[PDB]
């Protein structure tokens, strides 16, 4: 049940809501008021999802799919079988997510650490809210949201993309991808660096950090350092997801045409717009 | 508000650190560089020194040759006009030889030869730099994690412009050097193989990419959350568990039911990132050599 | 076919890999225990990994994990219920006792050494050639606690030589003694240094270091521990 050093940490307090009421654990897990909140939202949501599955007449997970209301319903409510169920399920997800974040906050307090983790998570939550709330509202129907199904959701991605041409040309999409790639690069390195120091060549002593900084200056002439790489990681990650939201929130709202075409602005600057030759002249 | 430790609130500087010596040929290391107070707000403020050596120079020279060989081609396309060059910079493209020449090294220069030169340059550039990551580690007596991690990346690149073009029978199947052109090639590569979303490696690869962000978000915010206990000094924490390591592990145990150790978390890390291009490489390799259309394959499984 | 082969293969690879990953993270704090310290009955599907031994630099010995676990300090906590899973209430002063968000681990009572075998962290006064290169130099600024009362003055900065980082602020209290304050728990302002976790009256309780030019892993933990705990336990004294 407890890690060899856990007991002295399991003291009362830190709860945001409800005092000592839910201030307790279940196996390794911490409950807290929000422990309960998330459970309830999670229970409800899964139920509704199964209920959608009978109306659909399949129990096969590769097939199950809960779709939003069709565009004709705009931002109004829709019949269960006709889009209501997704709308509730979406409400329930949100409930789950936010609650899961606030529990993280409550654990943070009991342990006496910073709130960076709940913090970073809120970016994930905000990306999800962008795709099922902010964008549809702004566009004008729940129908612009993505459906909850394993492959159907990949389909929405593909269809929504190809609507504006090759989505690769969405400029904030370019930026968002550069982080995803960069972050992975940096996670690759960080991990590798620490391990190689902690697990040197056979029979040698644990290298030191002073080795970590040296290994990299030797390699690329600079070492962001230990506190750095952790600040770096948090940032690349949060940024990747920040730009991911951005590229979507603008798509279909302030730009509805082909993304490639938006680049004509550059190429049509009057100082070289008419100069012959090249690719565009 | 409380301090967050995303940016330093006081900078401190001493004599330029010339680093650990070990088996390193000190003759090759450079001279310390200026210090950047700009950078000093994030990570380290000190620039340099850097280790040159034979492999560094070869790598660094081939590296520039590659880049320049592409550059002259762009200029030739731009009508040597600096205005066009700027206007059309992302439209220019150095394309592989036509399918006609196959795996031939005899394609005319304007028709694909120049692409081979550039690639040859990149090949040597990249491999030498790989050997560089390895040696730099050896000379400090360190594990070779970094070189092996690097090898994963190399895998996907090897497969894209070398192994797959060769197994298909022609260089024309490789990726063109160009900003918009390599985007198009990608988009088109999926169309031709029946939508890469049905390539289960592609799907796996995305999971590990998404995951890398998830994890580096988790790890980073955690270490910052406990840097108030010298959390960020991970080797010593490994060698002698501090409350930092404890609060870290527990926050996570109490949230989701299990947890890492300080050495442990970094194994999760190196593997989550390395699996991105590992799986990736495989998904692409089978694409068009063994499987012509992932949707059809998806219907049968064979 | 081949593809089918490859993917089935991979899902198998991946499964033994997780298994590996998982057992490696079982190197500390395992095996599990009951609230009374007796070994717990259900330790999960995963076995303990086979031990690994780390050779610590500067002849500081070896470390073998997993290995015999022991807190090596008293815990002043008492159960608040008759069944498992409820909090344990401090039986004294959690701060003074070092439980809760004020917990510290019995790390070695030796300082962290740099790559050369010299003390990693030093008061700047004794760090030849170090200076505040940017930002507000705290040194000389009064220190304010969450109760908005002055508690002391910064009389030095303890820097991390190998990373050129400010780790702690050394503070001179009203009685002329000094304490270390983690850099990460104070806001350096233009005319003062503000500490939100501790009220002026608790600065004296901050554990002291035995030698004036060195800190040990044990003392770092006892200090960081203490200051962090203020956040929850000084709470009645904190106003804003
Ligand atoms: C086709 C694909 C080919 C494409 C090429 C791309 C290859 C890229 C691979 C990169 C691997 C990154 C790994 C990072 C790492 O640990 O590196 C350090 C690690 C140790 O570095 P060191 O400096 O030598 O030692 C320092 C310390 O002494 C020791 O330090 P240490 O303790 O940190 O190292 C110990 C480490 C040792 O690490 C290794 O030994 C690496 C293993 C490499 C595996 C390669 C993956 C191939 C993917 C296959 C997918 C199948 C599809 C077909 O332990 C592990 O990580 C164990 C891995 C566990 C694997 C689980 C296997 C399960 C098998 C199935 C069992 C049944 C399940 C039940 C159901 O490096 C290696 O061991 C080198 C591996 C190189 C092999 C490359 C393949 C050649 C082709
Ligand atoms: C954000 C970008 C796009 C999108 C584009 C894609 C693309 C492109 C792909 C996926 C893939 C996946 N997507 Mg998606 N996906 C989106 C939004 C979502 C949402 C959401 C609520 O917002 C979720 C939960 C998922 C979940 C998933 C997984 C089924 C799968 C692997 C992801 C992964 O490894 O992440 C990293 C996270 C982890 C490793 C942590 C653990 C995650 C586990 C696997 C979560 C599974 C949840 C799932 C089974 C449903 C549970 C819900 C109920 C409680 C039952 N996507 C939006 C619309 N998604 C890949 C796939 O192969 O699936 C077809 C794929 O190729
Ligand atoms: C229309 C587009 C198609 C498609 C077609 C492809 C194709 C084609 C490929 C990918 C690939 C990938 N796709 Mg896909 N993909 C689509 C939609 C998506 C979506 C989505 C819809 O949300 C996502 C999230 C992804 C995500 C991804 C990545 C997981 C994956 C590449 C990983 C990587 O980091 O390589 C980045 C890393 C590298 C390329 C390694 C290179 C390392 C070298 C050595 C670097 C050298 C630098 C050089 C020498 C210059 C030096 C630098 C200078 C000094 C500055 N795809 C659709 C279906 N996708 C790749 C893959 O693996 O697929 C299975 C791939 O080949
Ligand atoms: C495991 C997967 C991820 C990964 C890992 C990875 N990559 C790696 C490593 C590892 C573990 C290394 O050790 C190695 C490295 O040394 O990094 C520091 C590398 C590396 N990955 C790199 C790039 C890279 N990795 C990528 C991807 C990934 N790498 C994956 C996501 C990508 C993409 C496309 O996503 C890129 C672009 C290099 C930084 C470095 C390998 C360097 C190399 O091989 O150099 C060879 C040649 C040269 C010396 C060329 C120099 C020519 C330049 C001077 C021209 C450009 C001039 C330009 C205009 C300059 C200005 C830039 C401004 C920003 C200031
Ligand atoms: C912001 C950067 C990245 C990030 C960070 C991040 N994620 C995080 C955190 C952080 C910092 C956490 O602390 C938290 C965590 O605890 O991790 C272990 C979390 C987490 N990120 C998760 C998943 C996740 N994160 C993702 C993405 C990312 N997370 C980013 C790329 C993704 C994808 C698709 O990329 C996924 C799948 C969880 C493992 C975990 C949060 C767990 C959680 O919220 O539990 C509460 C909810 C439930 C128990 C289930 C609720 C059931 C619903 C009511 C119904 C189901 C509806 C759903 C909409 C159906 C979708 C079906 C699909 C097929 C489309
Ligand atoms: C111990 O040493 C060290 C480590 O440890 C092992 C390391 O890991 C590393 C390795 C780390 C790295 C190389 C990381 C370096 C990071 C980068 C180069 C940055 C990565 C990110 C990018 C390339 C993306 C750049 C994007 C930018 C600047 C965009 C900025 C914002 C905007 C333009 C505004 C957005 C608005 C838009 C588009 C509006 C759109 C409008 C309409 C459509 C209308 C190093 C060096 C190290 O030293
Ligand atoms: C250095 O330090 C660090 C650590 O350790 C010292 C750490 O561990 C970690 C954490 C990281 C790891 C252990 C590595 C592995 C992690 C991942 C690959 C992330 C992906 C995670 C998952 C797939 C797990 C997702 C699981 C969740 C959200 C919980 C599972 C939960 C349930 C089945 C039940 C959910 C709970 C409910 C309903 C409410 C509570 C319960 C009641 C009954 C009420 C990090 C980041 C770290 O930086
Ligand atoms: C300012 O102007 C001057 C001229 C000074 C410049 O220098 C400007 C230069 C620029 C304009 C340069 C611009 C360069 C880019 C736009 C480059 C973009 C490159 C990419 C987007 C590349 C993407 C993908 C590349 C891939 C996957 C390459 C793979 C290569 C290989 C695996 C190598 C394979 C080897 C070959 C085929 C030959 C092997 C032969 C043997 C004998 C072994
Ligand atoms: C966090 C809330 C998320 C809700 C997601 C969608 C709910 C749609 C609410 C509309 C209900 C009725 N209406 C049209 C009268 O407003
Ligand atoms: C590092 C361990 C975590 C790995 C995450 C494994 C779950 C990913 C599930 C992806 C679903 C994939 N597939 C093959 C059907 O496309
Ligand atoms: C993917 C999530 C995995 C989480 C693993 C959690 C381990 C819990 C150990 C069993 C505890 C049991 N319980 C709840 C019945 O008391
Ligand atoms: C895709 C990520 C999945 C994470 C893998 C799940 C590992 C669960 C380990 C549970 C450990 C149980 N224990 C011993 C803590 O009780
Ligand atoms: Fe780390």
């Amino acid at each position: 049940a407890l890690l060899s050093f856990e007991r002295k940490y399991r003291v009362p307090g830190g709860t945001l809501v409800g005092g000592n009421l839910f201030d307790f654990w279940v196996g390794p897990f911490y409950v807290g008021f929000f422990g309960v909140a998330t459970f309830f939202f999670a229970a409800l949501g899964i139920i509704l999802i199964a209920w959608s599955a009978v109306l659909q007449g399949t129990w096969n997970p590769q097939l199950i799919s809960v779709y939003p209301p069709a565009l004709e319903y705009g931002l109004g409510g829709a019949p269960l079988a006709k889009g209501g169920l997704w709308q509730i399920i979406t409400i329930c997800a949100t409930g789950a997510f936010v609650s899961w974040a606030l529990r993280e906050v409550e654990i943070c307090r009991k342990l006496g650490i910073g709130y960076h983790i709940p913090f970073a998570f809120a970016f994930a939550i905000l990306a999800y809210l962008t795709l099922v709330l902010f964008r549809p509202v702004m566009m004008g129907a729940w129908g612009y949201a993505f459906p909850y199904g394993i492959w159907t959701h990949l389909d929405w991605v593909s269809n929504t993309g190809y609507t504006y041409g090759n989505f690769h040309y969405n400029p904030a999409h370019m930026i968002a991808i550069s982080f995803f790639f960069t972050n992975a690069l940096a996670l690759a390195l960080h991990g590798a660096l620490v391990l190689s120091a902690a697990n040197p060549e056979k029979g040698k002593e644990m290298r030191t950090p002073d080795h970590q900084d040296t290994f990299f200056r030797d390699l690329v002439g600079y070492s962001i350092g230990t506190l750095g790489i952790h600040r770096l990681g948090l940032l690349l990650s949060l940024s990747a997801v920040f730009f991911s939201a951005l590229c979507m929130i603008i798509t279909g709202t302030i730009w509805f045409d082909q993304w490639v075409d938006w680049w004509q602005w550059w190429v049509k600057l009057p100082w070289w717009a008419n100069i012959p030759g090249g690719i565009n002249g | 508000a409380e301090y967050q430790n995303i940016f330093s609130q006081v900078q401190v500087r001493g004599p330029a650190d010339l680093g650990m010596t070990e088996d390193v040929n000190l003759a090759n290391r450079s001279g310390v560089g200026p210090f950047s107070t700009l950078l000093g707000w994030f990570g380290d403020a000190q620039l340099g020194p850097i280790y040159l050596g034979s492999l560094g120079v070869l790598s660094l020279f081939s590296g520039l040759m590659w880049f320049f060989t592409i550059g002259i081609w762009f200029w030739y396309q731009a009508g040597w006009n600096p205005a066009v060059f700027l206007r059309d910079l992302f439209f220019f493209s150095l394309e592989p030889p036509a399918p006609e020449y196959g795996l031939s090294f005899a394609a005319p220069l304007k028709e694909g030869g120049l692409w081979l030169i550039a690639s040859f340059f990149m090949f040597v550039a990249v491999w030498s730099w790989w050997g560089r990551t390895y040696l730099r580690a050896q000379a400090l007596g360190m594990g070779k994690h970094t070189a092996w991690a690097f090898l994963s990346a190399i895998w996907l690149w090897m497969v894209l412009g070398f192994i797959r073009p060769i197994l298909m029978g022609s260089w024309s199947e490789a990726v063109p050097y160009g900003i918009f052109s390599h985007l198009d090639w990608t988009n088109n590569f999926s169309l031709v193989h029946g939508n890469l979303f049905y390539n289960p490696f592609h799907g796996l690869s995305i999971a590990f990419l998404y995951g890398s962000a998830l994890l580096f978000a988790m790890h980073g915010a955690t270490i910052l959350a406990v840097s108030r206990f010298g959390g960020e000094r991970e080797l010593e924490q490994i060698a002698d568990r501090g409350t930092a390591a404890e609060r870290a592990a527990l926050f996570w145990r109490w949230t989701m039911g299990f947890n890492a150790t300080m050495e442990g978390i970094h194994r999760w890390a190196i593997w989550m990132a390395v699996l991105v291009t590992l799986t990736g490489g495989i998904g692409i390799l089978l694409s068009g050599t063994v499987v012509d259309n992932w949707y059809v394959w998806g219907q049968n499984h064979g | 076919d081949l593809a089918s082969l490859a993917i089935y293969s991979f899902w198998i690879f991946l499964a033994g890999l997780i298994y590996y990953l998982q057992t490696e993270n079982m190197r500390e704090g395992y095996p599990l225990e009951n609230e009374d310290g007796t070994p717990a009955a259900n330790q999960g599907p995963f076995p303990l990994p086979k031990p690994k031994t780390f050779i610590l630099p500067h002849g500081r010995g070896t470390l073998t994990v997993p290995g015999p676990e022991s807190e090596d300090r008293p815990i002043a906590l008492a159960r608040t219920a008759v069944s498992e899973g409820f909090p344990h209430a401090p039986t004294g002063d959690p701060m003074k006792d070092g439980v809760g968000p004020a917990s510290w681990v019995a790390r070695r009572d030796l300082p962290e050494l740099d790559g050369h075998g010299h003390n990693k962290i030093k008061p700047m006064k004794a760090a030849a050639g170090f200076h505040v290169s940017a930002g507000k130099n705290p040194i000389g600024l009064p220190v304010r606690g969450c109760d908005l009362e002055i508690a002391g003055k910064v009389v030095d900065i303890w820097v991390d030589i190998p990373e050129q980082m400010a780790r702690f602020l050394e503070v001179e209290l009203k009685d002329g003694s000094t304490r270390l304050l983690p850099m990460q728990m104070v806001k350096v302002q233009s005319n003062r240094v503000h500490v939100n976790a501790l009220s002026s009256d608790l600065f004296a309780g901050i554990p002291t270091i035995k030698s004036p030019t060195e800190v040990t892993l044990l003392e770092e933990d006892k200090i960081c521990g203490y200051v962090a705990g203020g956040l929850m336990y000084a709470a009645p004294k904190r106003k804003s």
